[PDB]
């Protein structure tokens, strides 16, 4: 079970970046898939989550700007972010989530807003 | 137990934090030792070690050596959560997520609190692993184990 | 119910800069807007009550201000610890709401 | 040199309210700062000296604190005897340096 | 103790003045006394101090210009302003200096130089 | 030594005053005696006795019985005067002028 994150990069404030996360070893349609950004020098921030049933919950700071989705055929987590603020830059991790919480993380995707 | 890198210092008399406050309380008069050594290979793999869970909140600060293994629903709001995980409801269990190239502040650290307890009981555990030889036929000083 | 905003949504400034953020509402409150600060992984800490008097421990650089629909928060100097989310908090004897917040971060090239 | 700055220059509070004013020196003075109260047409009255000693006769409601760079006077409850200008003087055996003055008035509509 | 000052008035630039201030209720040769001017629209400026021992300490701008003195028999402080300048206009107050500081303030004499 | 009559009151175990805190410190647990008498005729002259000097500014509060013999120019302000007399930079001694 591995989560390969890509698409994180430099984006102007208010821009739109699209983060992709290939999932291997498990099907994410049957798994909670969360986006947890850890700000450089700060802790992990569980900003987004998409259940196995298609329901999505977003943190209020990113609510209305961040949407979590998945491609079942491609088995890839997707974070679509728009109107990005300077405070959104972090090492994002796409992550499997279970009853005990997050179970599998990623190698880390660097998203910078400036 | 196995904790994060930053929570080792919390295991100490007179200290506070998250693990020291809501996972394991070291009394201000704790007698013994705290020993922390790295088990990054022994615990953390590339896929992650997730049999370890740590508490983060509790009703009050844990009493010294009072153990709370229960996974009960925590109520500190206006209405109870009635077992389910609803609004203003957190499951008090979260796993560390150990990785083999983690930062020094987050690698799996084995912390062992060797506590010495003395009560109205004999010292049935001792450490007298110190013996000389037994050379004979001289006026010497001998101590046959308290003799 | 309650729907009040803060401006600007994203703020960035260097060390020692002055900070003037705004909280605004559709109607008049008069007596019940407060200021709180929240950092990632921490609980809110009361900064200002009555929008003009500083809460105990809130530095002189920090200062509420404003009247009417707008509420001007004047940090007399933006120190690194001031980098956090600023929320207008409202008092009422029932449900109430929490604001969107003003998230200030470090300005860099 | 040694310059002390006072905040807020324009404050409107009411009797009973606290008056929190801050006077900050550019560098460390240690303890040689004094809080004075002056009215227009009147000479200043020393309210506190050494930034922590209650001057003999000045009401205990005035609580001056601070050291080095920063100092703060806190009027626990405003009263009409407290509606005046407030100064901070760096203490020196010679000319020394005085504050710009925080004029405190009665708040009204 | 009452400090009553006189000599407040108008004087041409470069002229000489002698401001007086009687001290009542204490012996002037037993306490520190001071001259402190407040310009219109400015804080205080302590310009000079005479000790009870006759040790006159003048500020460097007023060093060599103003002469602080006390008449113990008349128990009155005197200030002989000499080589007056335009900046020498202020409400000048005699004052009593101590271990704690300036406790007795004179009513002040206006001084205008123009 | 010789000090002003009022200043004699400052010399006491743990007491206050500029002389009591910046020229010589008497610890609160002091054991001994202090004997002061007027000698105005002995020393003071009509021209003023300026042979006595006293410190008025010191960086730190004196330790009991600790004396700083040297008279380096004190610094209090933003910038050092490297021993030069000037604004906010004074000589650490003053004359009584008896």
């Amino acid at each position: 079970v591995q989560l390969v994150e890509s698409g994180g990069g430099l984006i102007q404030p208010g821009g739109s970046l699209r983060l992709s996360c290939a999932a291997s070893g498990i099907i994410v349609s049957r798994n909670y898939m969360s986006w947890v950004r850890q700000a450089p020098g700060k802790g992990l921030e569980w900003v987004s989550i998409l259940y196995a049933g298609g329901s999505s919950f977003y943190a209020e700071p990113v609510q209305g700007r961040f949407t979590v989705s998945r491609d079942n055929s491609k088995n890839t987590l997707f974070l679509e972010m728009n109107s990005l603020r300077v405070e959104d830059t972090a090492v994002y991790y796409c992550a499997r989530d279970l009853q005990w919480g997050i179970d599998i993380w990623g190698q880390g995707a660097m998203v910078t807003v400036s | 137990f196995v904790i994060r890198g930053n929570e080792v210092s919390q295991i100490a008399p007179g200290q506070t934090g998250n693990i020291a406050d809501y996972n394991y309380k070291l009394p201000d008069d704790f007698t013994g030792c705290v020993i922390a050594w790295n088990s990054n290979k022994l615990d953390s793999t590339v896929g992650g070690n997730y049999n370890y869970r740590y508490r983060l909140f509790r009703k009050s600060k844990l009493k010294p050596f009072e153990r709370d293994i229960s996974t009960e629903i925590y109520q500190a709001g206006n209405k109870p959560c009635n077992g389910v995980a609803g609004v203003n409801c957190y499951f008090p269990l979260q796993s560390y997520g150990f990785r083999p190239t983690y930062g020094v502040g987050h690698q799996p650290y084995r912390v062992v609190v060797l506590s010495f307890e003395l009560l109205h009981a004999p010292a049935t555990v001792c450490g007298p692993k110190k013996s000389t030889n037994l050379v004979k036929n001289k006026c010497v000083n001998f101590n046959f184990n308290g003799l | 119910d309650i729907q009040m905003t803060q401006t600007p949504p994203s703020l960035s400034a260097s060390v020692g800069d002055r900070v003037s953020i705004s909280c605004r509402a559709s109607q008049s409150t008069g007596s019940w807007l407060a200021w709180y600060q929240q950092k990632p992984g921490k609980a809110p800490k009361l900064l200002i009550y009555k929008t003009s008097s500083l809460e105990s421990g809130v530095p002189s650089r920090f200062s509420g201000s404003g009247s009417g629909t707008e509420f001007t928060l004047t940090i007399s100097s933006l120190q690194p610890d001031d980098v956090a989310t600023y929320y207008c908090q409202h008092y009422d004897t029932y449900s109430s709401t929490f604001g969107q917040g003003t998230k200030v971060e470090i300005k860099r090239t």
